[PDB]
């Protein structure tokens, strides 16, 4: 019915891809603690004192990945529900 | 002066060429040759 | 000589060299799994999409292509344009660098680049598997990547061609044609070897010979090849790569020269002698032989030069993937305490659509057709006549 | 100053670009179309 | 670094490829050798099925007659020509319109003579060639004075561009229609020659000799056939074309001819028409002069095809195709009557 | 044609200005202000080098495109009544791209030898850098123009052969002789561009 | 040492590098569009296939951008003439190569689009020749990249 | 020659072709005349249309 | 120390972005218009169903105007010549890319507006073809934003 | 010492020597090939013979080489202006002579292929004419030598 | 003390004596060739009598070669610039006179060769026009020699 | 420019007035603007002579 399956299949695969990739990128940030090779982006113009501020900020950055994963998973569930409308 | 000469020269050349091209195109103009024009006598 | 048994594998390999990325390969293999597992229902189903029909024709093509793409993504240490530091780096050790008069420079580091040298005592060392991850973040990565990729492409292309001609030798020996083996295969294989196997071996010698401390006046192979062609030996300006190069190089020139006349005069004359023994337009045969010999001799250089498509497309693919990483998802990471995931969800949706649209199906198609062409001309024409009939059975609809 | 030290270089570069832009404009202008339409 | 070598293909490559592809569809000599061996029209149909002229007669034509074959072949011709024209650009469109103006003139003259034969009004429509048809083709029946013809034709048919000034009369009859024909024809030929020489390049080289010969042939025909008429000699001088090599001849020798021997003497100074006339014995047992005219036209058209950048190979193509149509229908007509007097008098194209 | 008239007007005005200026200056004993040495010594060698580098690929690509279109249009058009000619007649396109391959290789080769210097006046730069810049410009120009004309000739003959092959199968295999003889001039251009810059030691 | 005239050449290189590619892609899209209009009336079913030449022309645009930002990521006030002219050469190379590729793509796209309408089998062949046309852009990009480092 | 007058009316739904079956569009016209010779001339024109 | 003439170049950018921009928006907004007349006589129902090209031409005009107004708002009298070069380069890039986009949208509209009247399906194809030209215009904007910030 | 711009003239001469020769050879080869292709339909047995024109054009290309090499070998850092003028003169002479000879061979071959297609007795006659065109090219070579090794 | 750059002009003179004249003779054969394409297809027997324009073109080339060799031979290092301008004038003179002679010879030969197909007596008229058409080169050569030797 | 506009619109109105007199009015209205294209210009030039 609403949000026909023809595009809902594509939506489901897209949501699965989003969940998986965002979760893995967040885990790579946290576990490796944002090695500059795998993590260039950040927001700090002053770090000359020590690395602890850098690590804290990179943890803060990596936190958002799991919120993105949750949103993608909810999207996938919504699309799966729309598929069941037959 | 050796800079102002080049500056004024190139601006003048560009403007003159533009007016020449536009008036030239506006002269050789196709009115359409409709029943008013092609018809005679 | 049926070319499917070898093509079935060497085609996705060359594709993967042209398309060496991890994530894209995973996507392709997933599509392959989907299409293979659901074959029965789709086959017994009517579809309006003819593009999908010709896509579905190449099932195991796409499957093997994705598998080798995953592999070559692992070997470059390329994974969505970023390396995966798995089991260690060996290049940058700043605490050891402080020994070599390296301290306080980083105060000016805010506006300089401060090159890292090779071998202050513990540096260098080979990564056991693929490219060292540090190269992925180095600003001068392009130089080393260009060198390595150009050399790999040229080496791959020369072995492909010798494969071609060695395979041709089978084609002629079965058909009981002693003339073709004796005055055919032999001069061409000797010419190919003497002209480019030397380049391959020289590349490997330079790789396994010169250390870091010899960075001054490191010999250049390309200029030596220009002097190989032009026979010019300046007294200075380029040191010999290895001792005694003069005699071997001169003999290589002389055998390369001596290759060409063997394929022109001898075999038309032997054909004329056989025809005289029988008791045949001689001039037409001379024209055909000249056409064949000139074609082969010029196609030598043309094909070895055209094999640079591998390096060209590999570098273009790497640059494109890095470009996508640089200005699509880079903006998605920021300081906003709450709006990070929300915006990143939209941004990654767009990233997925754009990388599906361009690099997934399209650059794959370009690499696919380029490898097909490399198979049709540079490989096939050396053993494949390409003539005859095709079966027309009596079966009805 | 006869002309100048530098504007000679600048003018050479810009004229060289201008020739190519004129190449582009000649073919962009003189494109053609079809008339009426196939049934 | 000239016109035909470096930007000919951008607007003409596809169409020229199509035309040269369709050139091979013209039947060959062996096709004639085996086609003249038919027994009935059904065998002709089948042997046309076996070649590129096949699969156009899938109708229920149980009482097959040669008129049906004529109609279907003409339909195929107009279809291919309309195809070639619609995909064209503008200078080539001018070229093809210049070509079709000839058949448009033919239809105009046909309807003008039809008005005199008032008993037929609608039957003229199937007699007119659909290739030369246009928006105001059938309106010609309205006029009863040549000024009315100019009024009808001035409207939207560009044919008026050849006689807007060239006709001055107010008493249409059955004798001046030939004057209308000749005036229109010479004006069309002069305009076409001028346009072709304005285009320049290999197009001018290809199209100049053909129109030259066309004008000279018209001059020869009008000189021969003007005998026994109300027209005076000066009026015969008025109708000659000036596009041929006979421009001084048009007033110097042809305009004062009194017999056929004089026309032969005119032709004697040019080898091209002298050999043509000598070969035209005009005897009962030999071909007439018109046959030699057609054969020379065919030979020049066949020569015209060989030019890689021929902007006007369409002229040769359409003329040859009409000639194949005529050959096929004539052979079929001969076969249908169960006689073999003139089967071996077909002009051998390709 | 308006565009041709515009080009002729610009060209004639330019040359008339040159002639009149030259004559009045020569009559005016002002030959000391025509010091071509300053003109060809103020210019940096790197400008000449980089112009050559750009052209050495640009003109080759232009020729490749010209030949590509000139043969491809006829190949595609003529195969409607003969689909057999699609794959038989792909040699011309291959050569039209081999031209650009040679151009790229030459661009890579000449791109070397670009070590900067610090001199800022003619007396300090020396002869060697001037020779380097001029030689590199000349090599780039010659290779570019040679490959351009080569590609155009290749494309024209490829179109002719492709169009003629649709009539009889036994034509193309012998008409390709002119096709192969096309590429030799581009090869010669590459060889001369190599030789002209074989003794540059900029740095 | 370096006068104020320096960044002139680099900036113009950056501009032209993309301008020429944009013009080429525009011409290719235009020619392909009119070809599609001609092709459509007889064989609608091929429409979603005959987009293949159009997207191909669009590629050229992206290629220009790959350089059009890159040179713009290295410009600075204190730049010598040498690097500036290097940037200029890269820009001219990529721009002109994009122009040529756009012309070729447009022409062969029109030819193939017209061809497929009367012979579907031609389709395959069309795409094949078009591959070469794309390569015309690719080479023009590659040199530019190696002119931004050295 | 402008001595007569005319007016036109339009129809929306296409009218079928009896012979082939294709849909074509038409229109209605009304002419006011001043003579019979003109009626015959426009009868010829209308036979053409 | 800065030369007096420097600001000149930036001022020309303030012209150039607009100067060619409108020209593109005069190539299309006219030509496509003729198309929508050619079949308002017969099928007036599709008068408003293929006017998209004109709106897009207006959008490229907006693309030019944005860079023009920013250029003018970033004006001064002692501008160093480097910023002047950057500004003029941005203006030239946007202007010429806009001209090309206007050309392409115009010709494609003049073809497709005529094509739609022989069969409806072609409409879908054109909603892609036109947009491809539009992509070029957007691309120009991006490079200008890198030349006005780096 | 010598002026620092001496080698520029010799450089330009060496470049022009091959540029003009290549243009002439390309034109001659293109026209001969077109003539052969056009003729091949009607007289398939003359295909080998009509290759005699095209190879003739190729010889002019070789003449270019014999100049451009010779300059490049004799060029060095500090030559005098006299030798540079001499080399420029030789290069331009041979280049333009080769160009004119190429045009001549092209036209003559395009006509002569047709003449032999329609009339066998024509062929040998046209061969003579072709040689005459070649003569002009060779004359250029002579002058360059007297202006090169002097 | 005569300057060194003065020699340049003299060298250029030699170039003209082998460039311009050569181009003239090119026409002097090329047009004549296509004339034969129309003559021998119906009247081949006269081919041997139709070589005269080609020989005239060869004579023009001979004049150019002799003057070019004479100019190049006399060249030396220590030249007064007056000598150089004298040589330049002589070379330009002979080159342009030979150009005129070649043009006239080509056109006259073409007209006569096409016309002889219908007048057996055109041979004498062709010869008697050709003598006048060729005397121009002789006069230019005479004055070129009188200038150079002085 | 004003002279050019008057020339072309004069040709149009002249050849249009031969058919029906009612084209006398409308065309002349066009002509007014076709002359104002010149009038405007004169005004500004006078300012450039006032200072």
């Amino acid at each position: 019915l609403c949000c026909g399956p023809k595009l809902a299949a594509c939506g489901i695969v897209l949501s699965a891809w989003g969940v998986i990739m965002l979760i893995m990128l967040g885990i790579f940030f946290n576990v490796h603690s944002a090695v500059l090779i795998e993590d260039v982006p950040f927001t700090e113009k002053d770090f000359e004192n020590g690395p602890q501020n850098i690590y804290n900020l990179y943890e803060q950055v990596s936190y958002n990945c799991f919120i993105a994963a949750g949103l993608y998973l909810l999207l996938g569930g919504f699309s799966f529900c729309q598929v069941r409308l037959n | 002066y050796s800079v102002v000469f080049n500056l004024v020269l190139w601006i003048m050349i560009g403007l003159a060429l533009a007016v020449i091209i536009t008036s030239y195109n506006i002269w050789n103009m196709d009115p359409g040759y409709d029943s008013i024009i092609y018809r005679m006598t | 000589i049926n070319p499917a048994p070898y093509t079935v594998i060497t085609f996705p390999f060359l594709f993967a060299v042209m398309f060496g990325d991890f994530g894209h390969g995973i996507l392709m293999t997933l599509f392959a799994v989907w299409m293979v597992l659901r074959e029965s229902r789709i086959l017994s189903q009517k579809h309006e999409n003819e593009m999908f029909s010709m896509v579905f024709s190449g099932r195991y093509i796409i499957l093997l292509m994705g598998l080798f793409s995953i592999y070559t993504g692992l070997i470059y240490n390329d994974c969505f344009s970023k390396s995966l530091n798995i089991f260690g780096s060996s290049w940058s050790v700043r605490p050891m660098f402080t020994q070599g008069n390296w301290t306080e420079e980083t105060l000016l580091g805010s506006s300089v680049l401060q090159l890292n040298p090779a071998i202050p005592g513990v540096f260098g060392g080979p990564y056991p598997f693929g490219i060292d991850p540090i190269w992925n973040i180095a600003t001068n990565k392009l130089t080393f990547l260009n060198s390595f990729k150009m050399k790999m492409s040229v080496i791959l292309g020369i072995i492909h061609m010798l494969f071609g001609v060695s395979l041709s030798l089978f084609n002629h020996i079965y058909f009981k044609k002693p003339l073709n083996i004796y005055f055919g295969f032999i001069p061409e294989i000797i010419f190919m070897s003497s002209l480019f196997g030397y380049l391959v071996i020289l590349i490997f010698y330079k790789w396994t010979a010169y250390d870091a401390h010899s960075s001054r006046n490191a010999p250049s192979l390309l200029i030596h090849f220009i002097n190989m062609f032009l026979f010019s030996y300046p007294e200075s300006g380029n040191a010999m790569l290895y001792s005694g190069q003069k005699g071997i190089q001169c003999f290589l020139i002389v055998v390369a020269m001596l290759c060409v006349p063997w394929m022109l005069l001898f075999k038309p004359l032997i054909l004329r002698h056989q025809y005289l023994r029988k008791k045949f337009d001689f001039g037409d045969t001379m024209v055909h032989q000249a056409i064949h010999t000139i074609e082969y001799c010029l196609g030598c250089i043309s094909n070895t030069a055209s094999y640079l498509r591998l390096w060209a497309l590999s570098l273009a693919h790497a640059q494109l993937s890095e470009v996508l990483w640089t200005m699509v998802i880079h903006i998605g990471l920021h300081v906003r305490s709450l709006a990070g995931g929300l915006g990143l969800f939209f941004i990654f949706a767009a990233f997925a659509t754009l990388t599906v649209a361009i690099l997934l199906i399209m650059e794959g198609l370009s690499a696919f057709l380029h490898a097909l062409r490399l198979h049709w001309v540079e490989f096939q024409n050396k053993f494949y006549t390409g003539t005859g009939f095709k079966f027309l059975p009596f079966s009805f609809e | 100053g006869f002309f100048s030290p530098g504007i000679w270089m600048g003018l050479l570069t810009t004229l060289f670009m201008l020739f190519i832009f004129t190449y582009g404009l000649h073919m962009i202008l003189s494109l053609k179309t079809m008339d009426r339409f196939d049934d | 670094s000239f016109f035909p070598e470096l930007y000919f293909n951008v607007d003409n490559g596809y169409l020229e490829g199509l035309v040269r592809g369709l050139k091979a569809g013209v039947l060959s000599q062996a096709d004639y050798l085996n086609l003249v061996q038919c027994e009935t029209l059904e065998d002709l149909k089948l042997h046309l099925q076996s070649t590129d002229y096949g699969n156009f007669l899938a109708n229920e034509a149980s009482p097959l007659t040669v008129s049906v074959i004529d109609d279907k072949l003409k339909e195929k011709m107009v279809v291919e020509f309309r195809h070639m024209r619609n995909h064209a650009y503008e200078p080539l469109a001018s070229f093809l319109d210049f070509i079709t103006y000839s058949y448009m003139i033919d239809n105009v003259i046909l309807l003008i003579t039809g008005t005199l034969h008032q008993r037929s009004i609608a039957e003229l429509v199937p007699k007119c060639h659909p290739l030369g048809s246009f928006e105001q083709m059938e309106a010609v029946n309205i006029a009863q004075t040549p000024a009315e013809l100019y009024n009808a034709i001035l409207v939207d048919t560009p044919l008026a561009a050849f006689f807007q000034d060239c006709i001055s009369e107010q008493d249409l009859d059955e004798m001046n229609i030939e004057i209308i024909r000749n005036t229109l024809y010479k004006a069309y030929l002069e305009s076409f020659y001028k346009f072709c020489t304005l285009l320049g390049g290999t197009t001018a080289d290809a199209m100049c000799p053909i129109l030259e010969f066309e004008a000279d042939r018209r001059a020869f025909i009008i000189t021969i056939n003007s005998f026994g008429t109300e027209l005076s000699k000066e009026d015969r001088a008025k109708l000659f074309p000036h596009c041929g090599r006979l421009y001084p001849e048009g007033l110097a020798q042809l305009a004062r001819a009194d017999d056929y021997e004089q026309v032969k003497n005119v032709a004697d100074y040019y080898p091209e028409y002298k050999l043509l006339f000598e070969g035209a014995g005009s005897n009962p047992g030999d071909k007439t002069l018109e046959d030699r005219f057609f054969e020379h036209e065919v030979k020049l058209n066949k020569l015209a095809f060989l030019n890689q950048f021929h902007f006007g190979v369409f002229y040769a193509f359409v003329k040859l195709k009409e000639q194949e149509c005529r050959n096929i229908v004539w052979i079929a007509e001969c076969i249908a009557q169960r006689h073999r007097a003139k089967i071996d008098n077909y002009i051998p194209i390709f | 044609t308006g565009l041709e008239l515009l080009y002729l007007g610009i060209f004639v005005a330019f040359w008339a200005c040159m002639v009149v200026v030259g004559i009045c200056y020569t009559i005016f004993d002002l030959g000391f202000r025509f010091d071509v040495a300053w003109f060809l010594t103020e210019t940096s060698p790197f400008m000449w080098s980089n112009l050559g580098i750009g052209l050495a690929i640009s003109l080759s690509v232009v020729g490749a495109a010209w030949g590509i279109y000139i043969t491809g249009s006829s190949i595609i058009g003529g195969g409607v009544k003969a689909p057999r000619i699609k794959t038989k007649n792909l040699v011309s396109i291959i050569f039209c791209e081999a031209v650009a391959i040679y151009g790229i290789i030459m661009a890579i080769v000449i791109s070397n030898m670009a070590e900067p210097f610090s001199a800022t006046e003619p007396k300090a730069i020396g002869h060697r850098n001037y020779h380097a810049g001029y030689s590199m410009f000349g090599a780039g120009l010659t290779v570019g123009l040679s490959n351009l004309f080569c590609g155009v000739c290749v494309g024209i003959v490829g179109s002719g052969a492709a169009l003629a092959d649709a009539q009889n199968p036994s034509l193309f295999v012998k008409i390709l002789i002119v096709e192969i003889f096309g590429s030799a001039i581009g090869l010669f251009g590459v060889i001369v561009a190599i030789l002209q810059t074989s003794r540059v030691k900029m740095g | 040492n370096n006068p104020e005239y320096s960044s002139f050449f680099g900036v113009m290189g950056a501009s032209s590098a993309m301008v020429f590619s944009a013009m080429g892609a525009a011409y290719g899209t235009a020619k392909s569009g009119t070809g599609i209009a001609a092709m459509s009336v007889m064989r609608p079913e091929l429409i979603m296939k005959s987009i293949i030449p159009v997207v191909m022309a669009g590629i050229i645009a992206i290629y220009g951008l790959v350089v059009a930002v890159l040179i713009a990521n290295s410009l600075t006030d204190g730049i010598t003439l040498y690097r500036s002219f290097l940037q200029l050469g890269a820009g001219l190379s990529v721009g002109l190569s994009g122009l040529a590729a756009g012309f070729a793509i447009g022409i062969v796209g029109d030819a193939g689009v017209r061809g497929t309408a009367q012979q579907p089998r031609l389709f395959v062949g069309m795409i094949l020749i078009l591959i070469f046309a794309e390569v015309l852009g690719l080479y023009g990009l590659i040199v530019a990249l190696i002119l931004s480092t050295k | 020659r402008g001595n007569v007058f005319l007016r036109q009316a339009e129809i929306e739904n296409p009218l079928e072709d009896p012979v082939t079956g294709d849909y074509v569009h038409k229109s209605v016209f009304i002419i006011f005349f001043q003579g019979d010779q003109l009626k015959n001339r426009v009868k010829k024109i209308c036979e053409g249309f």
